[PDB]
This record gives C-alpha cells, structure tokens and sequence, in this order.
C-alpha cells in the first residue's frame, strides 16, 4: 500500500510546497507529457503548465540539420 | 485497377447533391487508399513544387474550385492537411475524390490526418450521419479503418513541417512522428493528439490548456524555439478558420491555411491554398 508518483495527495502537496514540487518535477521528467496529462486526470492544470513553462527549460541545442540549401520566402 | 479508378474520378468530377458511386466502389477506394497510406511513411518527406490545402469540411464544390486554380492532379502536386469531412454537405464526394487521386497519383498527391478523420469526432459533427443517410453505417466504419491509417505530418524540402493541428510538448524529434503506429485511433492525449489538435496562441505564451478540451495552445516562443532546434523555416498547419484564408503567426514562422471558403455558409472567411515553388518561395491563392 504505497502511493503512485501522481497520487492526489502528492499533487496537493506540490501545490502547497515549492521544494516538494521541484522534487516531484525531477521525477516527472522520467515521463512524457502525454503520460503525465493522462495521470493528472484533468485536475491540477496549474501544476502541469508550471512544469511545462517554468521548470522545464528548452535548449538552443540545435538537434537537426536540413540538407536542403533552400530557405523559405514569401512572395509579394 | 486503373480503369475502374478513372471512371470513378470522371464521374466525381461532376457537381450535384446526390450519390453517383456504389458502396462497393467506395469500399474499394478505402481498401486501396489504406494500403497506399501504409506503404508510405507516417512522416512524409515531400519535395516542392507542391500546393498545400487546409480544411475542406465536405465543401466539395470549393474543393473543385481549388483544383481549378491549382491544376487538376498531376498538373500540380498537392498536400492536404486533413479535415475532409464534417460540417459540409458533401463529405463523401470530397473524401472519395481525394482518396481516388491519392491512389491515382501516389507519388504526387498526399493527404494528412485531420482531427476530424477520427471516429469519435466525425461520429458527431456530420460524417456518420452523411454516411448513414446516403449509404449505410458500414461504409462509415470502412472510412474509419481508412482514416486510422492516414499519415500525420509532412516535411517539405526538409524545411517546412506540415501537420493539421500544431506542435506538441512531446515532439522532441521529428522521427517520433515517423514512429507513430499507424492503424490507430487518436488518443485523448500525447503526441498524435497534439499534432491533430493543438493551436498557436497570440495571447498565451508557452504551453496552455486548449479550450477545445484536448491538447494545448503554444505561443510564438514555442514556434521560434522549435524551428531553431529542428532547423526548420516554417510550420504549415490548418485546423482553425481564419478570415483571410491564411494567417501568419510568430514572425511568419508558422502559417495557418484554411481552404473552406465561407465555412458552414456562416463565417464569410476566405479560403486559401499555399503554393511552394522549387526555391521554397511560398505564395497564396485565395477563394472568396
Ligand atoms: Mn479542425
Ligand atoms: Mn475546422
């Protein structure tokens, strides 16, 4: 009789405690966002968007190079 | 079965508001198109020149206007971005023609999955009823099985990424689209859902919960970051009615193309198509 990572008791604690929240987000990183959203069961959207917009950082890592020398332009 | 397929095209190439095909013919288009979709990858790798259309929503006569403007296949190549059915009066003519041209010119003619090529949606927003009333519900399931195989995105000269909806918080590398398992329904959440459902937002930065009730909004920040990270120049998507038929987002790093003029006889919007030439110069043909 344990709790899952996405137990409601834990989501509430995350709402109430920044340090607790950060620790759990640490673990949310082991999952896809799709997985997480299904787990949240349409509650705690504030947690999910905070996770997505504040805690998660995007790179500036370029991960792809296109072999096409063309570049998109728009006509008049 | 190339003789059958051209008679089918010929006959569909005619206006009206009644059936002209048999159930068995429509069944055949669905079988053969399905096999064609499954041969080709789920992330399409296309070359310009090519003409790109957004939502049609059963507005068959407008679909014919678009082929007028652009040239009937294979005079031009086409990529459609989904939403062939629902809301309009003539979804069947619309999808049957599109599937016929896919089978006919498979290297020159392409169709992506829209969020309306999904049973739980087109159940409700008209297609199921159009099927029942003009044929039967069995023909609806046949389309469903076909739609479940529709490819999901397309990359044009490796620089323009096209999908019906938008970006995903789970879209970290493009090969993830290639790896999406095909005969599928659209799940409630996750990559495939977001590719068909997400929207750009001018009002909300980053990721926001989509008001539609599934998936997300993404801000101009997400677009900028995504194009920089994946060395892309443009995102081309549909899914939203826009007054002028096309509409730029995030310093023109994204464009929304909606091809159904005067949607539902109500919106008074223009429809658009985007032509991409060999140099990736993009231009827009408008329908009012
Ligand atoms: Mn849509
Ligand atoms: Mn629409």
């Amino acid at each position: 009789d344990l709790l899952g990572l996405f137990a409601k008791s834990k989501l509430k604690k995350m709402m109430k405690s920044e340090s607790f929240k950060l620790k759990r987000f640490g673990e949310w990183d082991d999952f896809t966002v799709g997985y997480i959203r299904e787990k949240l069961k349409n509650k705690y959207p504030d947690l999910l968007l905070n996770y997505l917009n504040v805690y998660k950082k995007a790179g500036n890592e370029i991960v792809r190079h296109a072999n096409n020398p063309n570049k998109v332009t728009f006509s008049n | 079965l190339d003789d059958i397929i051209t008679r089918l095209l010929e006959v569909k190439g005619k206006p009206g508001k009644q059936v002209v095909l048999t159930e068995a013919e429509i069944k055949q288009l669905c079988l053969v198109a399905k096999e064609t979709f499954l041969r080709q990858p789920n992330l399409l790798e296309l070359e310009a020149p090519i003409k790109i259309c957004g939502d049609i929503h059963g507005q068959y006569s407008d679909l014919l206007r678009l082929f007028e403007y652009g040239g009937l296949p294979p005079q031009s190549n086409y990529l459609f971005l989904g939403d062939y059915v629902d809301r309009g009066k003539q979804s069947l003519e619309t999808i049957c023609l599109l599937l016929a041209y896919k089978i006919k010119y498979p290297e020159n003619f392409f169709l992506l999955r829209g969020n309306h090529e999904c049973a739980s949606i087109n159940r409700i927003y008209g297609f199921y009823d159009e099927c029942k009333r003009r044929f039967n519900v069995r023909l609806w399931k046949i389309f469903t099985d076909c739609f479940n195989c529709l490819p999901v995105a397309a990359l044009i000269d490796e620089k323009i990424l096209c999908m019906h909806g938008g970006l995903s918080p789970d879209l970290n590398h493009l090969d993830q689209i290639r790896g999406l398992q095909r005969p599928t329904d659209v799940p409630d959440a996750g990559l495939l859902c977001d590719l068909l459902w997400s929207d750009p937002s001018k009002e909300v930065q980053g990721w926001g919960m989509n008001d539609r009730g599934v998936s997300y909004t993404f801000g101009a920040d997400k677009v900028t970051e995504f194009l920089e990270k994946h060395d892309l120049d443009l995102i081309c998507r549909a899914h939203q009615v826009v007054e002028d038929g096309y509409e730029f987002f995030a310093n023109r790093q994204l464009v929304t193309v909606f091809s159904a003029p005067n949607y539902c006889g109500e919106f008074d919007n223009a429809g658009a198509m985007m032509s991409v030439d060999e140099t990736l110069m993009c231009s827009f043909q408008i329908l009012k």
